[PDB]
RNA sequence: AAGGGAUAACCGCUGAAAGCAUCUAAGCGGGAAGCCCGCCCCAAGAUGAGGCCUCCCACGGCGUCAAGCCGGUAAGGACCC
RNA sequence: UGGCACCUCGAUGUCGGCUCGUCGCAUCCUGGGGCUGAAGAAGGUCCCAAGGGUUGGGCUGUUCGCCCAUUAAAGCGGCA
RNA sequence: AAGUCUGGGCUAAGUGGUAAAGGAUGUGGCGCCGCGAAGACAGCC
């Protein structure tokens, strides 16, 4: 890619980009050093263990790469009557039915968004962390209620 | 849910071996099984 | 960890707001710090106070004037207070304010060779109908061939009382700084004239 | 006898199993495990016997 | 007569540490040293093994999946007095213990067996806080 | 009991083998009146007999020369009350 | 409940109750959880889980049972 | 007491270290059948 600096260590790999750098732990089952205008990744004997590691490798790398050139993503459509969200700091005070409103801290790398009062999204350079913290929010009130209330993914309703 | 002969009760069911155990994942919640 | 040494004097009750509270009076007199335990040479952090001062100079080897405040090592000796490190110059009562919560160690009164059904509150056997030589006995103590022995710890008769006992979380009703006094919410172990130590509690 | 022979000849490279096989082929119906106290008195001469042994062995 | 027999010679000391090694596969040789089974004085009734200091305990390799899976046991003489503690928790606190337990088991069980277990000095290290010799074996 | 750590069924993230999908095969999170520690009590015969503060020190006379020596001491400790 | 007759007939006390407990989980309450023919409340059913709890009387020698009045529950077994 | 001996394979459950009907895309080695420039096996017209 463009402004990407694909560095290498013994058993790790450091990917520098215009948005920052990330750290992927990578098994001794390969020899990849700063190579060409892009990057190639190979593997030894076609046995079940190796096969499964190739492809896994291929993607963590690629995800870190697309992360460092902006990899944000993820959005929650909140439904229900009294149900709605309100930004306070970079933290989030959403209210969803309980006898008490709900406040939420963002750790390192991450910011929450409140475009609507009933829509929300999570920005992130990492990826693992993003999908994690996405679900963490959804948790506070999942859906079901022979239909209606609760806070959904981009995906949608059921019997 | 928990039985000795676990098999596939639909065309949506799926045999995954996780936790070192044998399970089954359908679309409808009623066909979700685990061998024990 | 706030902490004085002291002595049970006795108890009565006072009135408060509009009701009687039962209280037990401690004399936690001035406690001259005589030694500090460092983690650098002792390994742990603590302070050694002293209590009943009075001593007609029978002090020989532990004369240890070695720390300035050696003003006659106390009759009722000296105890450490674990993690407690004050302005090194005696500890009076002022540390505890009314409304504070305290734990209190002490030496329970001594019952001696006590029977089961005091030592342990057993049922014993019937004052009438059948037998007559087992009204106060323990009954059975085992099974038969297996395991063919008695469990370690079995509750049987023996020495009861005269033991270290800490009752937790008592209220400080009052404090007379004047007399080195301390008032707590009744029921503190051992007899009058007994050594006790008084600390902060662990509460909520 | 055997426990200390082993200790001693293991001190020259090989092991007991090997050493005895060697002597067998080497034609020295001798040692007599008893008389491998040579290992302690006169190790000069024990050393010699080990050479003969690994002679027939390698 | 043939009593090959020793006379008391000066006991040797030794330092070792296969910090990177499989225990058991370590502990075996240690013991063989603690008895004089390497030297041809060997005399079964007496104690002329090496004194042995092992630096840098913990660190040891353990094969397969032996964490949570290897469980250690102590019974007090009481009702339900069984304790079960897994390998993980032993390295976590008291790792000097791990290599100790393993050698004990490979030593004979008489009085002389306990005498030799005393000849074995174990420190999670490095730095063996006693210097007066140690012909390091690698 | 607060509280701290690790878990059970179970609920997830990311993820190939198997271009899809999968809680798993490399990794990462939630999760019990239960486990570990925390509260109270005993505890260095823990022959692995621990540590810190302070004290008392002289060979006085004899063997296979430091008691394996008897008889007075020291700091101290008993006896009787 | 039986089958067999191996130690015990120069003796291994035998039903029920009381006293004192301890252990199993195939769990009666209380703690987690998945389905539900789960609107809610209240259930059904299976999974994880003994840490602690598991009432008082009428009848009968009773064990057990039936009945009165309560309970979060009024658990099933082993230890001659 | 005596080989951490030599050479080629399998197994990741501590199986080994003692259990059946019946279940399972666990692995490794053989098969002989579909049909693949009427180039859809997996994915969005």
């Amino acid at each position: 890619p463009k402004g990407v600096s694909v560095e290498v260590a013994p058993g790790r790999v450091k990917v520098k980009g215009p948005k920052g750098e990330l750290e992927v732990p990578v098994s001794p089952e390969m020899r990849v050093v700063v190579e060409e205008g892009v990057v190639r990744v190979e593997r030894p004997s076609d046995e079940r263990r190796h096969k499964s590691l190739h492809g896994l490798t291929r993607t963590l790398i690629a995800n870190a790469v697309k992360g460092v050139s902006e990899g944000y993503s993820k959005e929650l459509l909140i439904k229900g009557i009294g149900y709605r969200a309100r930004l306070v700091g970079r933290a989030l005070e959403l209210t969803v039915g309980f006898s008490h409103p709900v406040v939420v801290e963002p750790p390192e790398g991450i910011t929450f968004e409140v475009p609507e009062p009933t829509r929300v999204r999570v920005s992130g350079i990492d990826k693992q962390k993003v999908g994690q913290v996405a679900a963490n929010i959804r948790a506070i009130r999942k859906p079901s209620a022979y239909h209606e209330k609760g806070i959904y993914y981009a995906g949608e309703p059921v019997r | 849910k928990v039985r000795a002969s676990v098999k596939r009760i639909c065309d949506k069911c799926k045999v995954i071996r996780r936790h070192g155990r044998v399970y089954v994942i359908c679309e409808n919640p009623k066909h979700k099984q685990r061998q024990g | 960890m706030k902490g004085i040494l002291g002595v049970k004097v006795g108890m009565t009750r006072i009135f408060r707001d509009d009701r009687a509270v039962p209280v037990t009076v401690i004399l936690a007199g001035p406690c001259p710090v005589v030694q500090r335990r460092t983690p650098e040479k002792d390994g742990y952090t603590a302070v050694q106070l002293g209590f009943l001062p009075q001593n007609p100079k029978r002090v020989n080897r532990p004369l240890k004037g070695h720390f300035a405040k050696a003003g006659v090592e106390p009759v009722r000796i000296l105890r450490e207070i674990r993690d407690f490190n004050p302005e090194g110059d005696t500890v009076t009562v002022e540390i505890f304010k009314p409304g504070e919560r305290v734990d209190v160690t002490g030496t329970s009164k001594g019952r001696g060779f006590a029977g089961v059904m005091k030592r342990w509150n057993f049922a014993g056997g019937p004052d009438s109908h059948g037998a007559h030589k087992i009204h106060r006995h323990p009954g059975s103590i085992g099974n038969r061939k297996t395991p063919g022995r008695v469990y370690k710890g079995k509750k049987m008769a023996g020495h009861y009382g005269a033991e270290r006992v800490t009752v937790m979380n008592l209220e400080v009703v009052d404090v007379i700084p004047e007399e080195n006094l301390l008032l707590v919410k009744g029921a503190v172990p051992g007899p009058n004239g007994g050594l006790v130590i008084v600390r902060e509690t662990k509460k909520a | 006898w055997i426990v200390r022979i082993n200790a001693a000849c293991r001190q020259h490279g090989l092991n007991y199993s090997t050493f005895i096989h060697g002597l067998k082929k080497a034609g020295i119906e001798v040692d007599r495990k008893n008389l491998a106290d040579l290992a302690v008195r006169e190790p000069q001469v024990f050393a010699e016997l080990v050479e003969r042994a690994k002679a027939a062995q390698g | 007569m043939k009593t090959y027999v020793p006379k008391q010679v000066e006991p040797r000391w030794v330092l070792i540490d296969a910090e990177g090694k499989t225990l058991g596969r370590l502990a075996t040789k240690i013991a063989t040293l603690l008895r004089g089974k390497h030297r041809p004085d060997w005399t079964p009734n007496v104690a002329m093994g090496d004194f042995v200091v092992v630096v840098n305990a913990d660190k040891i390799r353990v094969t397969g999946k032996k964490l949570e899976q290897k469980i250690y046991t102590r019974y007090s003489g009481y009702p339900g007095g069984l304790k079960k503690i897994p390998l993980e928790k032993m390295l976590a606190t008291h790792p000097e213990r791990v290599l100790e337990h393993a050698v004990k088991g490979m030593l004979p069980k008489g009085p002389l067996g306990r005498r030799l277990f005393k000849r074995l000095k174990v420190y999670a290290g490095p730095d063996h806080p006693h210097q007066a010799q140690r012909p390091e074996k690698l």
